[PDB]
C-alpha cells in the first residue's frame, strides 16, 4: 500500500527462507514506465532511490570513506550513477568509478577497461556495481549462474572489502551469480532491493550490509535466486517516482565510524558485534592507490 | 602557436542553430539551496536546476584539454547550478558566464555585489 511512497521494495525475509525452483520471471507491469520528474534520467532516479534505501540501513560511514563504483559509464558517455553517489556520500569521500568504455565522470578517479584489469592496494568501505550485459536477456536458453564480471566482484569483495563495509550489486533474472548470493551470507544482513522507478524490471540490487569476512549463515545461491524470482513473480510492485520529490533527508549521515587495523586473531565477538551494528570498519587507513592493467601489443607487420 | 579553440567553435555552432550538447546529468534536489554557481553538493534554488559538473564542462565532454595551464577542471567533481530558463544548454551557459569570486553567484544571475 504505502509501498508507493518508499524508494523501493526489499525482498521480505520469509521469501529468503523458501526452497523454490527457478522459474521464468513474468512481471505483471512489464513494459510500463514510471513518470519521472521533468528532465530526470532513469539512472539518476534509480540511483537516488537506491541511496534513499541505503539510508535506512546501518552503513558504516567513516571519515575519509572509500567508495568504488563499477559499471559507471552510460551509453551517453557520462556517469549519472556516480553523480548521485557523490551527491549522497559526504563531501570529501574518495570515489573511484570504472567501466569498459570511455566516459566522463565526477569521480575522483576513473579507470577504463574490463573490471578484471582493475587493481587497488587498499580496501573499501562501499562497493557499488551496475555492471550488466544486456545480451543475457536471451529467453530461449537456460538460465544458469553467470560468471564473467561476477567472478571478479566476488573475489574483489573477499579481498578488498573492509570488514563492516557494504555492497550493492545489480542483478537481473538472467544476470546473477550463485556465489554472490552465497557471499551475502557473509554480511550481518542482506536483501534484494527493487527501486520503485524500475519496478517493471527483474532488476534488483543485491545489498550486503556490514561485511564480516566469514559465513554468518549458509546460503545456496541457486535456491536464493529462485526465491528472488518467486518473490518478484508473485508480488507486483507499483511503479512510483514519489520518493524522488523529497530530498530533504537524502545526504548520507557522516557517522564518523571508527576505523581500526586489526588482525584475524583479534576479531572477537565484541568486534563482530560492533561490525554487525555499523559501528566499526577494519582496514588500514593508508593512501588510496589504484591501477588498470594494460595489455601491450605491436601489430606492425 | 596553433591551439584549437573549442569554446569559440561551440559558440559559433550555437549561433548558427546547432542543437546544444545534451545528456547533462541533472540531479534531484530540494531546490531550497544557496543558489551559488558551483558547489560541492547540489545547491539549486527555486529558479535553478543542479547538474553534475563534469557533464556540463565543454572540455570534459569533448575529450579535449582544459584551458587551465594545469589542465584542472572547474566543474568536474562538483555541481553547477543553471538558471531553469537556460537549462536547455548547460554547457553553453557555463561557457558564456562567469562566477563572482566574492559571493559565489553567477554574474548577472544572482550576483548583487555591484548593486547600490
Ligand atoms: C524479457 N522479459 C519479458 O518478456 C517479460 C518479463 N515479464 C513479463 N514478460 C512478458 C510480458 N508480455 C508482454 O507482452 C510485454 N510486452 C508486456 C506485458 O504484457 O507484460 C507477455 C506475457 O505473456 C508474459 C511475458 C513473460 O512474455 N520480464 C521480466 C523480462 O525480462
Ligand atoms: C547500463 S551500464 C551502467 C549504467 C551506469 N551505471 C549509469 O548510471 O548510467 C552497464 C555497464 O556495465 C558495464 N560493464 C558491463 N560488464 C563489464 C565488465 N566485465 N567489465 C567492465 N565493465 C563492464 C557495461 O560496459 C556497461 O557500460
Ligand atoms: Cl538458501
Ligand atoms: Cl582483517
Ligand atoms: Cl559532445
Ligand atoms: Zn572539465
Ligand atoms: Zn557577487
Amino acid at each position: 500500500s504505502s509501498q508507493a511512497w518508499q524508494p523501493g521494495v526489499a525482498m521480505p525475509n520469509l521469501y529468503k527462507m523458501q526452497r523454490m525452483l527457478l522459474e521464468k520471471c513474468d512481471l505483471q507491469n512489464y513494459g510500463d514506465s514510471a513518470t519521472l520528474p521533468k528532465g530526470i534520467m532513469m539512472n539518476v532516479a534509480k540511483y537516488t532511490q537506491l541511496c534513499q534505501y541505503l539510508n535506512t540501513l546501518t552503513l558504516a560511514v567513516p571519515y575519509n570513506m572509500r567508495v568504488i563504483h563499477f559499471g559507471a559509464g552510460s551509453d551517453k558517455g557520462v556517469a549519472p550513477g556516480t553523480a548521485v553517489l557523490r551527491q549522497w556520500l559526504p563531501t570529501g569521500t574518495l570515489l573511484v568509478d570504472s567501466d569498459l568504455n570511455d566516459f566522463v565522470s565526477d569521480a575522483d578517479s576513473t579507470l577504463i577497461g574490463d573490471c578484471a584489469t582493475v587493481h587497488t592496494a587498499n580496501k573499501w568501505d562501499l562497493i557499488i556495481s551496475d555492471m550488466y550485459d544486456p545480451k543475457t536477456k536471451n529467453v530461449t536458453k537456460e538460465n544458469d549462474s553467470k560468471e564473467g564480471f561476477f567472478t571478479y566482484i566476488c573475489g574483489f569483495i573477499q579481498q578488498k572489502l573492509a570488514l563492516g563495509g557494504s555492497v550493492a550489486i545489480k542483478i537481473t533474472e538472467h544476470s546473477w551469480n550463485a556465489d554472490l548470493y552465497k557471499l551475502m551470507g557473509h554480511f550481518a544482513w542482506w536483501t534484494a532491493f527493487v527501486t520503485n522507478v524500475n519496478a517493471s524490471s527483474s532488476e534488483a540490487f543485491l545489498i550486503g550490509c556490514n561485511y564480516l569476512g566469514k559465513p554468518r549463515e549458509q546460503i545456496d545461491g541457486y535456491v536464493m535466486h529462485a526465491n528472488y524470482i518467486f518473490w518478484r513473480n508473485t508480488n507486483p510492485i507499483q511503479l512510483s517516482s514519489y520518493s524522488l520529490f523529497d530530498m530533504s533527508k537524502f545526504p548520507l549521515k557522516l557517522r564518523g565510524t571508527a576505523v581500526m587495523s586489526l588482525k584475524e586473531g583479534q576479531i572477537n565477538d565484541m568486534i563482530l558485534s560492533l561490525l554487525s551494528k555499523g559501528r566499526l570498519i577494519i582496514r588500514e587507513n593508508n593512501r588510496v592507490v589504484i591501477s588498470s592493467d594494460v595489455l601491450v601489443n605491436n601489430e606492425n607487420l | 602557436a596553433f591551439a584549437v579553440d573549442a569554446a569559440k567553435a561551440y559558440k559559433d555552432y550555437l549561433a548558427s542553430g546547432g542543437q546544444p550538447i545534451t545528456n547533462c546529468v541533472k540531479m534531484l534536489c530540494t531546490h531550497t539551496g544557496t543558489g551559488q554557481a558551483i558547489t560541492v553538493t547540489p545547491e539549486a534554488n527555486m529558479d535553478q536546476e543542479s547538474f553534475g559538473g563534469a557533464s556540463c564542462c565543454l572540455y570534459c565532454r569533448c575529450h579535449i584539454d582544459h584551458p587551465n595551464p594545469k589542465g584542472f577542471c572547474d566543474l568536474k567533481g562538483k555541481y553547477v547550478q543553471i538558471p531553469t530558463t537556460c537549462a536547455n544548454d548547460p554547457v553553453g551557459f557555463t561557457l558564456k558566464n562567469t562566477v563572482c569570486t566574492v559571493c559565489g553567484m553567477w554574474k548577472g544571475y544572482g550576483c548583487s555585489c555591484d548593486q547600490l
